[PDB]
């Protein structure tokens, strides 16, 4: 299909690797003994591995010559769930972590004793502004249009 | 000078008369270099905890309730409490308890007044004067000493010969 | 030897002619500030280029200023 | 209000714990950049610079102590924890020479599960090469149980240090006269502590360890073997395997010590079922040990009319090439920690040297030497533990000098004798390091050029120009001679190392004769040459660490400070830490390559199987007398070679070693990027991170600056110790528990 | 000292004077670091969610819409069994009317921070109870009791649900 | 528990309490979903 790649679930290599895993698995749980926890513990890497290469057949990955699944991240929606979808959480969750930070050093940079406040957290405060991050892309576009997020002149220079 | 426990000792400087259930016994001088009011506090939660423990080792040999889970003995009560999630509930609501115990020791040795072990917990009176309640604070200290005795001397007994009730 | 320059700057806080380690600098007359003296370099044929001078200078961007120039062997420190 | 101790000196308060920096008169009044934070880490442990009171200090020291000892008891409780619940002790007790030894058990979590190896005994784990399992059988702990209860017992201890401290600290902490008793601390240090430490241990082997192990070698499996209190209570238990404790204590008050010849032996070489030495052999060396020890503690006079006065020793100590002699230095070391932490340290890593030598020479546990894995382990943890030692006690020495030395109170003395001819010394040890790092260095290159232009006949080999070393094997032929000649109550040498039989155990040897040829000569002057080269270091940094030519007052200038200036041509690194920076690096230059050579010398040379009718096969084959004389040996016969287990433990039990050995090797280039660069660069490029922080309105109040000099090169230092180390250490590990 | 009411060995906490609720529950003083208001706006909005959840319980279960996809009597498995795509028409209409009802602050630091904004009070009453103000007092602690039941009820019945799985009759 | 609890919100202990919850809501969403190569959707 999509780079000459196929579906890992008509990929013959795809399932050569699973069955080589397994065997090496069960050659391994040959060597203990009954119901005793080596046992237990080979049987789940089994179980894993077994659920681990049926959810990547079943989960439009396409597999290389190699038989493991290659991600598509041109943007195209189809292949949506490798990247696109990480990318938006991630941008999310980031988004939230420079914007509490910055909301904090903002907030404790107008008292008394600025510095003070960065090594020995308000964890009240801190706290108040952590939990006010899941508005970020809205806060950001609401005060980008004010002009409170960028600075203009007060930026210190270099000589030249 | 001269406990009223041990007449050949040094008073233990720290308990002059003014607790309940006080004799003068500290050889070792543990109020020397610790609060007074947190070791009440950790005494009579011991008392209290050892004699709910004496009485429910001793009923619970004699009397189970319905179920397959509670027909063990108090001594191999632990292992299937813990395995049934029974044990599960008491940690999980003394835990409670011992938070709001936190908060309540940090309050009594920052101020307050809150005396060591009272919380307050005194549906019936049973205690309607200062006499009456020096009286059974007194009372309340000796039978939890005689009972964490007793547990201690229980759970050795039952350990070392895993007999029924009668532990000798 | 190195080149030792002194700027308007100066506030006469002679800290820089005590950290001086082959007298160099001295404090002389002025009337540019309030101490009502200046640092001055008229043995820069001793200054070795440590910049202890320099180090001491309290000023915004300092009122001594070392240019390393021709070496010496007064100016190399050396010893032999 | 005792004479030693200062009651209730210091409140137990939370308060300081608010306030940072509190200990320093320059970091209390709080952070203005980010120097600040390292600074409040680099200034914790300075207490010199936190107080001007020397009983201050010391008090603080005592307590930093405790901490240190409760650290410990917490490390071997847990160690012993392990071994009680997560571990196979049981089932490599009752096949010590089949199964390997694991204590440690990794959760099943992404895919780290492979890292549980098939360590055997019904076990899923990772191998374990700190030799646990072998120390505790030979105390005798048969069972976990006793692992839990040991465990216990060090959780119960690391507590009372902790408490120690505490109360040393706070409640009553002890004077400057109780800490200056160097004769009391030094006659209760070497009767109590060590003499009366060897006599409890050679009573517990006597009464546990002789009994159990005994039993263990014949044969008993652990659940029969009686209880170790059994052993105490019942003299018959004893007495079947060794027939004199029928006797009692008689012959012991009677002087007819002879009739405990039994369980107190001087065979020397090896126990043939366990390969380790015989522990009747053991508890007689600590039964020795005590009474000298003991002994010695009645020395120095403390608080009778008897005894040494080590004011009065020192002083008598004077020479017409020497001056005033040693008068002074009992000042020097009653009045200064640093210069007792240089001589403590200094020492204590040449001891631990000498440990990590002597452990693999003659296997003091059951069961150890046929463990290959734990051997290389202690020998290389040792070695590098004593390396980082030593070269500690150089930079207190300096520190000292910088700090605690006073020129009057040391007018004509030893240390001022030294200082005036700190040249002839430096210059000297220069010459020795040239002329020994020439001829190691460059008899190995002429090697490899011959090797490489198709001479082999112009080597320095044993099939060419031969170099042997004929003082050491003189050595080796008198030590092999000395049982019946000059140890004549002696059955067998000290050690197989220096001549005898092959000892095998299980068809692995344990120790056999290490050979000496033109290849040990040419490492061992290596060997020579890389701590000349590291003492160089170290004594430049000590003796120059006041004043020099170039900068005639260096001491006022501290002990760590990265330069004087660009001038006089540059004066960089002149200070003494810059020297313990740089003999950090030629330490593990130093400590590289004699790990290398005892990996390489004993996987080729000592290590292998034995074969049914005595031939021996090593690991290697033997290449180390031919192919260790070249550069390109090492590289490739050493280095390609063995390398190969690491890079091939992908998918494997093993591949934890290959993915440290890669971070290793990240971490190790990482510190080339602080050793080799500059603060201005990082300084102008935060500016510019800082002006776009600026422009977004994120900047930090605390003013981010780029880290001091100093900072640099402490952590270009750190990170290439770092990676080095454990890229050996992965590069060992995998290749030894691998083959 | 005053002591509290609640937790009679326990000091009075602060911040809790003038409230509908208060009894001085506070032993962990949440109200000292987290501001009073925003705390009432949350344990208001949590109450009248589980309220409306534990009712939507007890219908789902009895009651239920035509269809396939709503034919589960158990909450639980009918969350999974509903499908995402109405699930998340519940969250986008859900925050619709949490940015509308809040006017754009809708955060700890945004909201109160003009103050004007009774903890609670959306101005929703169009049935009229409570224009008298003598029962507006008794409706507010009504409802705030309701709520902390609602609470602990809303969890009862998910966690009946989970360990049993069939419903909660 | 007024200056403890001040010195609990220290850079260090801050930090190394986030990163302790922050490795352990990672380890565990990893346990219950493990192998997860794109997003579960
Ligand atoms: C230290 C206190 C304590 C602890 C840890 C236990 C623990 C146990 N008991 Mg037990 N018990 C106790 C006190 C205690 N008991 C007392 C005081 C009595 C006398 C009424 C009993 C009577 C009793 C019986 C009759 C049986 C057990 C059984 C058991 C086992 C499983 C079921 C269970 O938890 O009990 C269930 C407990 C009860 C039904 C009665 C408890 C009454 C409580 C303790 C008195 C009120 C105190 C109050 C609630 C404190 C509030 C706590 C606060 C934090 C909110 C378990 C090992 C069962 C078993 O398996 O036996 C082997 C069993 O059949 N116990
Ligand atoms: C000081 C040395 C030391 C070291 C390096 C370790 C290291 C370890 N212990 Mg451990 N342990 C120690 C002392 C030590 N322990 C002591 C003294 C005890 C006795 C109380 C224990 C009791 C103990 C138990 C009971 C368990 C471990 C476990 C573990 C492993 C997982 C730890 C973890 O994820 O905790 C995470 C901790 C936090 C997030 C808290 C912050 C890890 C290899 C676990 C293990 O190996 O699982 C298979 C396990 O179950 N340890
Ligand atoms: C026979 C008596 C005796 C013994 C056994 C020790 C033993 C020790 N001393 Mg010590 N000391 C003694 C007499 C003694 N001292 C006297 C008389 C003085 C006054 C001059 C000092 C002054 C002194 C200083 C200033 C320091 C030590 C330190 C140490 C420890 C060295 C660390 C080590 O090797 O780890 C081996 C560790 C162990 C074997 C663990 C078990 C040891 C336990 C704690 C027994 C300790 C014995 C103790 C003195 C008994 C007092 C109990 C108390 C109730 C009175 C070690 C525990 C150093 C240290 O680490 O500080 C804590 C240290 O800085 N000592
Ligand atoms: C008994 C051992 C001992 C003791 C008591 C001391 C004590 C002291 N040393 Mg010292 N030192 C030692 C051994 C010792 N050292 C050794 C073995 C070396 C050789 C490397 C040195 C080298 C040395 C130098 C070069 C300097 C000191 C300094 C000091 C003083 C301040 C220390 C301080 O604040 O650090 C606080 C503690 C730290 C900053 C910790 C830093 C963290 C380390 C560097 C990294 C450890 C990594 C660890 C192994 C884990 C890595 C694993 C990875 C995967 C994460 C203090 C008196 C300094 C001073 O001014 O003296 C007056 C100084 O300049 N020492
Ligand atoms: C492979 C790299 C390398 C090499 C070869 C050296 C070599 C040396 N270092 Mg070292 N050093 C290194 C890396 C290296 N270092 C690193 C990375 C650091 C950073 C921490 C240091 C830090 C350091 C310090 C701090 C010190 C040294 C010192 C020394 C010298 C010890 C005396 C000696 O053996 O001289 C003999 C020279 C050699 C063995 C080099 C090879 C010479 C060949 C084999 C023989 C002669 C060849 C012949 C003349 C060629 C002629 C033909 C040609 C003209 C074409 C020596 C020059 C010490 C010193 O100054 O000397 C006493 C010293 O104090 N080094
Ligand atoms: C701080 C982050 C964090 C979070 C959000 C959770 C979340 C959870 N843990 Mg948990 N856990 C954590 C850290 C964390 N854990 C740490 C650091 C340890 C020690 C290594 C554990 C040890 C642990 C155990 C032993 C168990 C949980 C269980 C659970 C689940 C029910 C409670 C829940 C998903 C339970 C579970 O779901 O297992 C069935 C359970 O039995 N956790
Ligand atoms: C920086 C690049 C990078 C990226 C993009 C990834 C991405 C990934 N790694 Mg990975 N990894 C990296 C670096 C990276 N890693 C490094 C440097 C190492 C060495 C330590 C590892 C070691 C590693 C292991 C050992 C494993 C992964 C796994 C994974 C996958 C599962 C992620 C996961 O747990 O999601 C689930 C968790 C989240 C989405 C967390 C966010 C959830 C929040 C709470 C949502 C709340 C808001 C609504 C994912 C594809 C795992 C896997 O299955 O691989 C396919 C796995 O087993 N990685
Ligand atoms: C080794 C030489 C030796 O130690 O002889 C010992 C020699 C004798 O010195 P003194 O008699 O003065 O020593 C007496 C007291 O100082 C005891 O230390 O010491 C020196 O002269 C130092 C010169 C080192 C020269 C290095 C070669
Ligand atoms: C009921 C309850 C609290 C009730 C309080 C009520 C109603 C009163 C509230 C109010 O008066 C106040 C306070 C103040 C007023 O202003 C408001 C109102 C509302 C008037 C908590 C329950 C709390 C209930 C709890 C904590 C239950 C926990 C259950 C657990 C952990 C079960 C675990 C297991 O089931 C598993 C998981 C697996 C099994 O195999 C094993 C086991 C172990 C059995
Ligand atoms: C534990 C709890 C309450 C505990 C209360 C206690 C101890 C109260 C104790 C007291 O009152 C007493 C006793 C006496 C008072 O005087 C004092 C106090 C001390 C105050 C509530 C849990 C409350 C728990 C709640 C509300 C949980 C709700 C869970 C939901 C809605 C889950 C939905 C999902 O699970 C599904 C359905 C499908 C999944 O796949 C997806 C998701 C979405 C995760
Ligand atoms: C990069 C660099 C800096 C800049 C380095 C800085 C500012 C250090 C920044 C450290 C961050 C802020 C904290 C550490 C973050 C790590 C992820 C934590 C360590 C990892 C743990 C596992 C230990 C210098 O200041 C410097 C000075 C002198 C010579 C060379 C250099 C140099 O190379
Ligand atoms: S900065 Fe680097 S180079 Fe410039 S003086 Fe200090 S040390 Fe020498």
């Amino acid at each position: 299909d999509i780079g000459g790649l196929n579906p890992c679930k008509d990929s013959e290599v795809f399932q050569k690797r699973l069955a080589k895993t397994v065997k090496k698995l069960e050659n391994r749980l040959k060597k203990y003994e009954e119901g005793t926890p080596p046992q237990i513990a080979i049987q789940q890497q089994i179980t894993q591995t077994k659920q681990r290469f049926t959810r990547y057949a079943d989960s439009n990955l396409l597999c290389g010559n190699d038989g493991l699944p290659h991600l598509i991240t041109d943007g195209r929606w189809s292949h949506g769930s490798e990247f696109l979808l990480p990318s938006i959480l991630f941008l999310y969750i980031s988004g939230w972590i420079g914007w509490v930070g910055r909301k904090y050093i903002r907030t404790v940079g107008q008292t008394s004793n600025p510095t003070e406040k960065e090594i020995i957290i308000d964890v009240p405060l801190a706290i108040s502004i952590m939990t006010s991050g899941f508005l970020w892309p809205f806060a950001a576009w609401q005060e980008f249009l004010s002009g409170d997020l960028i600075a203009s002149d007060e930026t210190i220079t270099t000589s030249p | 000078e001269k406990s009223k426990a041990v007449p050949f000792l040094p008073r233990p400087a720290a308990l002059d008369g003014s607790v309940v259930g006080d004799v003068g016994f500290d050889p070792v001088g543990f109020t020397s270099w610790l609060p007074l009011s947190y070791l009440q506090e950790a005494e009579i939660k011991h008392c209290r905890i050892a004699m709910l423990a004496t009485l429910g080792w001793i009923v619970a040999d004699f009397v189970h309730l319905p179920g397959a889970v509670h027909e063990v003995s108090s001594l191999a009560a632990h292992d299937v409490a813990v395995k049934s999630g029974a044990l599960a509930q008491i940690l999980i609501w003394t835990s409670i308890a011992e938070a709001i115990s936190v908060i309540a020791i940090s309050q009594m040795l920052e101020g307050s007044g809150r005396q060591p072990g009272d919380f307050k917990f005194d549906p019936l009176n049973f205690a309607k004067d200062e006499k009456s309640l020096k009286k059974m604070q007194l009372s309340e200290l000796k039978n939890g000493r005689l009972a964490m005795l007793a547990f201690s001397g229980i759970v050795t007994q039952a350990a070392l010969t895993g007999h029924a009730f009668p532990y000798m | 030897s190195h080149t030792v320059k002194i700027y308007d700057t100066c506030i006469g806080c002679t800290q820089c002619v005590r950290a001086c380690p082959t007298d160099v600098l001295e404090m002389v007359p002025w009337d540019g500030c309030k101490a009502g003296q200046i640092a001055s370099a008229p043995r820069t044929e001793d200054c070795v280029g440590c910049k202890r001078c320099e180090t001491a200078c309290p000023t915004d961007f300092l009122s001594v200023r070392v240019y390393l120039g021709g070496e010496t062997t007064r100016s190399l420190g050396l010893a032999y | 209000k005792s004479t030693i101790v200062d009651f209730n000196p210091v409140e137990t308060s939370f308060e300081k714990w608010a306030k940072p920096g509190q200990f320093s008169r320059t970091l209390a009044k709080g952070p203005k950049t980010t120097t600040w934070i390292w600074n409040l880490h680099a200034d914790a442990h300075d207490f010199d610079i936190q107080t001007n009171s020397l009983q201050e200090v010391s008090r603080k020291i005592f307590s930093a102590h405790f901490g240190q000892l409760a650290v410990i008891f917490l490390w071997l409780s847990g160690m012993h924890f392990h071994g009680a619940y997560f571990s196979n002790y049981s089932a490599w007790l009752t096949n010590p020479t089949s199964t390997k030894p694991s204590a440690q058990i990794v959760w099943p979590i992404v895919g780290q599960e492979v890292l549980n190896a098939d360590v055997g005994g019904n076990f899923q784990g990772i191998q374990i090469t700190s030799g646990f399992f072998q120390l505790w059988r030979a105390e005798g702990i048969t069972s976990e149980v006793e692992l839990y209860w040991t465990a216990v017992g060090g959780l119960v201890a690391s507590f009372l240090m902790l408490f120690a401290g505490w109360f040393h600290y706070h409640k009553a902490a002890p004077k400057l006269e109780w800490f200056q008793n160097v004769e009391s601390m030094l006659n209760h240090h070497l009767a109590g502590l060590l003499g009366l430490g060897s006599l409890s241990w050679a009573g517990h082997q006597i009464h546990i360890a002789l009994p159990i192990n005994k039993l263990l070698d014949l044969g008993v499996s652990p659940e029969e073997i009686p209880l170790p209190y059994e052993f105490i209570l019942n003299r018959d238990l004893i007495a079947q395997l060794y027939p004199s404790f029928n006797k009692g204590l008689t012959p012991f008050f009677t002087l007819n010590w002879g009739e405990y010849s039994d369980f107190l032996t001087f065979k020397g070489g090896l126990n043939p079922v366990t390969g380790g030495l015989w522990l009747t052999d053991t508890a007689h060396h600590h039964l020795a040990i005590a009474v000298l020890f003991i002994v010695a503690g009645h020395m120095y006079k403390t608080n009778w009319f008897l005894g040494h006065s080590i004011k009065t020793i020192l002083e008598a100590h004077k020479g017409p090439f020497t001056g005033e002699g040693h008068k002074g230095l009992y000042e020097v070391l009653t009045t200064s920690w640093h210069a007792q932490l240089a001589i403590n340290l200094a020492l204590f890593g040449s001891l631990s040297i000498i440990v990590a030598h002597h452990m693999y020479a003659m296997p003091p546990y059951p069961y150890i030497a046929i463990d290959y894995p734990t051997q290389l382990s202690l020998f290389t943890h040792h070695v590098w533990i004593g390396g980082f030692c030593i070269v500690g006690g150089a930079a207190h020495g300096a520190i000292f000098f910088v700090r605690d030395y006073n020129a009057a109170n040391n007018y004509n003395n030893l240390i001022d004798r030294v200082i005036r001819h700190r040249d002839a010394i430096i210059s000297h040890l220069n010459w020795v390091c040239i002329f020994l790092g020439c001829h190691s260095f460059g008899l190995y290159v002429h090697n490899d050029t011959m090797r490489a232009l198709g001479r082999s006949q112009d080597l320095f080999s044993d099939n060419a120009i031969a170099l042997k070393p004929i003082f050491a094997q003189f050595i080796q032929n008198l030590h092999t001679l000395a049982p019946g000649s000059t140890a004549p109550n002696a059955l067998t040498t000290v050690s197989y190392a220096f001549g005898g039989d092959v000892i095998s155990v299980g068809s692995k040897i344990a120790m056999m004769p290490i050979s000496l040829g033109t290849a040990d000569f040419l490492v061992h002057h290596i060997h020579a040459f890389t701590i000349h080269v590291t003492v160089l270091i170290l004594l430049k940094g000590v003796l120059y660490s006041r004043n020099s030519r170039l900068i005639p007052d260096k001491a006022n200038l501290g002990f760590r400070f990265p330069c004087d200036g660009p001038g006089r041509g540059g004066t960089c690194q002149v200070s003494a830490w810059d020297h313990v920076f740089l003999g950090l690096f030629w330490m593990y230059n130093s400590i590289s390559i004699v790990i290398f050579h005892f990996s390489w010398k004993m996987q080729s040379d000592v290590w292998g199987t034995v074969s049914p009718t005595g031939a021996v096969s090593h690991i290697t084959g033997g290449n180390f007398a031919q192919s260790s004389i070249t550069i390109n040996g090492w590289l490739r016969d050493f280095l390609w070679s063995q390398a190969a287990q690491v890079v091939q433990s992908y998918g494997s039990s093993l591949s934890a070693y290959g993915l440290i050995f890669l971070g290793a090797h990240f971490i190790w280039a990482f510190s080339l990027m602080f050793l080799f660069s500059g603060r201005g660069y990082w300084q102008e490029l935060i500016e510019s991170i800082v002006w776009a922080h600026n422009k977004l309105k994120v900047a930090p109040s605390i003013q981010p600056r780029a880290l001091s000099i100093t900072q640099g090169r402490a952590v270009g230092v750190a990170h290439y110790l770092l990676g080095g180390i454990g890229t050996t250490w992965a590069f060992f590990l995998a290749r030894i528990i691998s083959v | 000292k005053v002591f509290s009411k609640s937790v009679p060995f326990l000091l009075k906490p602060a911040g809790l004077d003038g409230m509908v609720g208060d009894v001085g529950f506070d032993p962990l003083g949440f109200a000292t670091f987290i501001d009073i208001r925003w705390l009432r706006e949350a344990e208001l909005k949590n109450g009248r969610v589980a309220m409306l959840a534990f009712l939507g319980f007890i219908v789902q279960e009895f009651i239920r819409l035509p269809g396939d996809l709503y034919s589960e009597p158990n909450g639980v498995k009918a969350f999974f069994q509903v499908g995402p795509q109405p699930l998340l028409q519940i969250f986008l209409f859900c925050g619709f009317l949490e940015f509308n009802m809040h006017k754009g602050k809708l955060t700890q630091v945004d909201m109160f921070e003009d103050g004007k904004r009774e903890p609670g009070n959306f101005g929703f009453d169009p049935l009229g109870f409570g224009k008298d103000p003598a029962k507006r007092e008794r409706y507010a602690l009504a409802e705030l009791k309701n709520g902390r039941l609602a609470m602990i009820a809303i969890g009862g019945l998910v966690h009946h649900a989970l360990v049993t799985g069939h419903a909660t009759f | 528990m007024k200056d403890f609890l001040k010195y609990l919100s220290t850079a260090p202990v801050l930090l190394t309490a986030w990163l302790t919850f922050t490795a352990g809501f990672v380890i565990e969403i990893n346990r219950f979903y493990p192998d997860a190569l794109t997003f579960p959707f």
